[PDB]
RNA sequence: AACAGAAUAAGCACCGGCUAACUUCGUGCCAGCAGCCGCGGUAAUACGAAGGGUGCAAGCGUUAAUCGGAAUUACUGGGCGUAAAGCGCGCGUAGGUGGUUCAGCAAGUUGGAUGUGAAAUCCCCGGGCUCAACCUGGGAACUGCAUCCAAAACUACUGAG
RNA sequence: UAGUUGGUGGGGUAAAGGCCUACCAAGGCGACGAUCCGUAACUGGUCUGAGAGGAUGAUCAGUCACACUGGAACUGAGACA
């Protein structure tokens, strides 16, 4: 299956996720089909937490992309 | 058996301005007769004449603002066997834009200041100061 | 996609051989060399001569080392 | 005028018979800080007297240099002997970056942005000739423009 | 050379080789010693230099040099050699680290002690 | 690592005032700045041509208190920015926080201003800064923390502002002790003894 | 946020020239030094010490290993009368280069469009960690290769002189 | 260099092919460096350089190749694990 899930970038104790669409049998930090947004939990000041783009998420979700548990709510809270 | 005609027109010009001649006469072609038009409009020679019938000549009169001549150096760039082609970005500039450089473009033989205005690259011929 | 070369061989059966010339430039010395190319175009009717000027195109492989075919003979 | 700058000092000799007679030579360039320079070479029998002789010949037979104002006019390349010299004008913040004996010419001329390099044989008494053929043959265009200015400067 | 020759035979850059041929790409090397000579230098000097000959763990049998002012180096004792080309002696291409394994440095020395391996008083 | 030791001795080799001692008592009375330090303080002659450029670089590096690992770091940010690396090298040494505390006049020496930052007594945007490297911007309201407004180190130093004047890119208020860094300095308020064409040339070769 | 108190916390190489920084004391062709020049034979600013001084700092030095400087394999950018370097002289195949007028063509060439050149890295403008390293948003770039459209000066090919 | 290089007929595999076989034919490649010897996993990139270039492929990422040595197939969507 293909799936929409979260990567992990940044230092220790300061994460920064990436909404990628990947084949399911890959690594976390490995290859991907494309990337559509990010998610910053520790965003402070001028930083933006959610930055999903609704165009490609309209495209992939109509072709059987299968989201994760956190991405079940982050697309919902837009 | 001369292999390149246009490096022979420039050689006679450079030599005659050390014998302090005035008139120079070499055989002509439809390219040499267009280069000397460009050197006249930029201004390095007096005039030029295509005056014969079956061996058409080219009679060039030279300038001397001082005892030193007006052309101080000239070299051939696209020597036959190198064939130097340049686009508009990589097109060279001689002496910070005080010499002339002659580039054979899609719209005729013109100088570097003209084709860069029109945005047409081409083939370099020489770098006259 | 369509190439052009000249024939050098008629020895095999339903199989012709072309030479495709090419001017690549040298990567550091700025000069256009000529370097050749020699294919095995699939002939079809055993009717080309040594010294022709023909035209090839690419198909699926027919034998091994023979994937190009013959479009048409241009000139003798 | 007079701003002095020394470059070289040697110990030349001369064999006569008995012993060997020593002598000192010196090379000193003198400029004005605006574009009038002059170099000088003197030989004498001691250091405080050979420098004075080379200073006097510097402020005779001087050169007027037509600088653009702390820079040059255009990239040029001159040579003398087995010594080849390249110079091209630079930006504002970059100082003079050259080797040993082209700094001393290009200080007292008043230029500040020279970006030079010398090839071939490095001879401090002979790279100076390679520099002064370059500077004394500048043009400083007396023209109506630059991108247009090839109808009134070529007749100059 | 013209351009049409360099296409046919391009410019092949010549290569060098290591002035330290033993201890192949490594900064130090240990070895056990065999003989402690005391040889004489070349012509414009006059001295009596002290030279030990070492068999490494590579199997090579190369001479070495011992610095300092006095060495306790009896034979069959391990050392730790390093590079360094002595201009005076012929055939000597290796120094010897003091204070590392067996040579145990020098004594009563107060200038440049990290060289020759001396402590701080 | 700072520099802890004698401080006339640095001013005594380079042969200038250099503004290192605190009070307005006297130059060359605490110091005796007539000679090069050491034993052979009488012999002189012919500073080498490389030694002139190192002498200019070491002068600028001892006014402010940097070390060379930091100083080359400022030199990289000079050559990054657009135009006139000499002026840009100075304006990254002017915007540093231990300089601006000295320019406002909250200390006698520059090394006193380093200690007032280091003990959390200085704020920048209303929040505490204890780093003597903080590059301040145009319009940062440097103020003094209320727990130490009664220190005589700050009160006495404002009478040492009389022999200094205002540098006309700051403004200081002698009641609430809240300076305002107005704008960047120009290349006119800096003294002509420093040279922006010897330090740039030293880092080529 | 509060309490203790200046208390809890500095070395390392070098100083004859290149090369910033120097004089006394031992030693006397001995011991020893060294990146190269080279010092030491009884007054050593070079060996060993002592004062002094200069460089860097929580690090400093040596060794090993690449690229620079090296226009010292030179495309950009060198040479061959005597310094190293023109075959003993011819003829000639593959190959390289082509006098002069038109005409055609568009393979080179120039301009443009589309598809591509993974993300990171480098560069530019910003944004977060008390600053910085670090993390991160947007752009340029990736010099390429391919498919189309146009121009025709020069080279190629073709036709005529 | 003799399944070697093509042709034809038949097999074989998810799929084109000397992949395999039976006869036919005597071809194929090579100084633009085949063949053989010696070494080495390649790439996006890193390190120097003003630039052109020169070395080099640790950590991070893509691809390949192995799982004590040499073979071999089964199971299965997909392994010669
Ligand atoms: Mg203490
Ligand atoms: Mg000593
Ligand atoms: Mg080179
Ligand atoms: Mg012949
Ligand atoms: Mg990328
Ligand atoms: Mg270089």
């Amino acid at each position: 299956m293909v799936t929409i899930r979260l990567a992990r970038g940044g230092s220790k104790k300061r994460p920064f996720y990436h909404l990628t669409v990947t084949n399911s049998r890959n690594a976390r930090d490995g290859r991907f089909v494309e990337r559509i947004g990010f998610f910053n939990p520790v965003a402070t000041g001028g930083e933006v937490r959610l930055s999903v783009d609704q165009e490609r998420a309209t495209y992939w979700l109509g072709q059987g992309a299968q989201p994760s548990e956190r991405v079940a709510q982050l697309l919902k809270d837009a | 058996s001369m292999q390149d005609p246009l490096a022979d027109m420039l050689t006679r010009i450079r030599n005659a301005q050390m014998a302090e001649k005035t008139v120079v006469s070499m055989p002509s072609s439809k390219l040499k007769a267009a280069v000397a038009k460009v050197l006249k409009d930029e201004g390095y020679i007096a005039d030029f004449q295509i005056s014969s019938e079956v061996k058409p000549q080219l009679s060039i009169e030279l300038k001397y603002f001082e005892g030193k001549p007006v052309i101080e150096e000239v070299k051939r760039i696209s020597r036959p066997g190198l064939r130097q082609y340049k686009s508009v970005e990589q097109l060279p500039k001689v002496r910070g834009g005080l010499g002339v450089s002659i580039v054979s473009t899609n719209k005729g033989v013109m100088t570097d200041r003209a084709a860069r205005a029109a945005g047409v690259g081409g083939e370099v011929l020489c770098t006259v100061f | 996609r369509t190439l052009t070369g000249r024939v050098v061989s008629d020895k095999m059966d339903k199989t012709v051989t072309v030479l495709i010339e090419r001017r690549v430039k040298h990567p550091i010395y700025g000069k256009y060399v000529k370097r050749s190319t020699k294919l095995h175009a699939h002939d079809e009717s055993n009717q080309c001569r040594i010294g022709d000027l023909v035209t090839i195109r690419e198909t699926r492989p027919l034998a091994k080392t023979k994937a190009w075919t013959l479009v048409d003979i241009v000139e003798r | 005028g007079y701003i002095e700058k020394l470059v070289q000092v040697n110990r030349v000799a001369k064999t006569v018979k008995g012993g060997r007679i020593f002598a000192f030579t010196a090379l000193t360039v003198v400029g004005d800080g605006k574009g009038r320079v002059g170099f000088g070479r003197g030989k004498a029998r001691e250091v405080p007297a050979a420098i004075q002789k080379a200073m006097e010949a510097a402020r005779r037979n001087m050169i007027q240099v037509d600088l653009n104002g702390t820079t040059l006019q255009y990239p040029t390349k001159s040579a003398h002997g087995a010594s080849k010299v390249y110079m091209q004008p630079a930006s504002e913040g970059t100082g003079i970056i050259a080797g040993g004996a082209m700094r001393a010419v290009l200080e007292v001329a008043g230029v500040q942005n020279v970006l030079a390099k010398c090839y071939g044989s490095t001879n401090p008494v002979n790279v100076v000739y390679a520099t002064f053929k370059g500077l004394k043959n500048m043009q400083a265009p007396e023209a109506v423009a630059a991108k247009r200015g090839k109808s009134v400067e070529e007749i100059l | 050379a013209t351009i049409n020759q360099l296409v046919r035979k391009p410019r092949k850059r010549m290569v060098d080789k290591s002035d330290v041929p033993a201890l192949q790409n490594c900064p130090q090397r240990r070895g056990v010693c065999t003989r402690v000579y005391t040889t004489t230098p070349k012509k414009p000097n006059s001295a009596l230099r002290k030279v030990c000959r070492v068999r490494l763990t590579n199997g090579f049998e190369v001479s070495s040099y011992i610095g300092g002012e006095g060495h306790n180096l009896q034979e069959h004792s391990v050392v730790l050699i390093r590079g360094g080309r002595v201009k005076d002696l012929p055939g000597v291409r290796y120094h010897t680290v003091r204070g590392s394994l067996d040579t145990s440095g020098v004594k009563d020395r107060k200038q440049g002690r990290s060289k020759y391996g001396a402590k701080r008083p | 690592a700072r520099y802890i030791g004698p401080k006339c001795k640095l001013s005594r080799r380079e042969g200038t005032d250099l503004f290192l001692k605190s009070g307005a008592r006297a130059l060359d009375s605490k110091c005796k700045a007539e000679n090069v330090p050491g034993q052979h303080g009488q012999r002189r002659g012919r500073l080498s041509d490389y030694g002139l450029q190192l002498r200019e670089k070491q002068k600028v590096r001892r006014i402010y208190g940097v070390l060379e690992r930091q100083f080359r770091g400022y030199y990289q940010e000079a050559s990054r920015r657009k135009g006139s690396t000499g002026e840009n090298l100075l304006q990254l040494l002017e915007c540093r926080l231990d300089n601006v505390v000295y320019r406002m006049g909250f200390g006698s020496t520059r090394s006193e201003s380093r200690q007032l930052v280091s003990h959390k007594a200085i704020t920048v945007n209303g929040q505490t800064v204890n780093i003597p490297s903080y590059q301040v911007k145009a319009g940062d309201v440097v103020a003094v923390r209320e727990k130490s407004k009664n220190q005589l180190r700050i009160a006495q130093a404002l009478e040492l502002c009389g022999q200094r004047g205002r540098v006309e890119w700051v403004e200081v208020d002698l009641d609430k002790k809240a300076g305002t860094f107005k704008s960047a300095p120009a290349r006119s308020d800096l003294s002509a003894d420093i040279n922006e064409n010897l330090i740039v040339e030293l880092y080529s070769k």
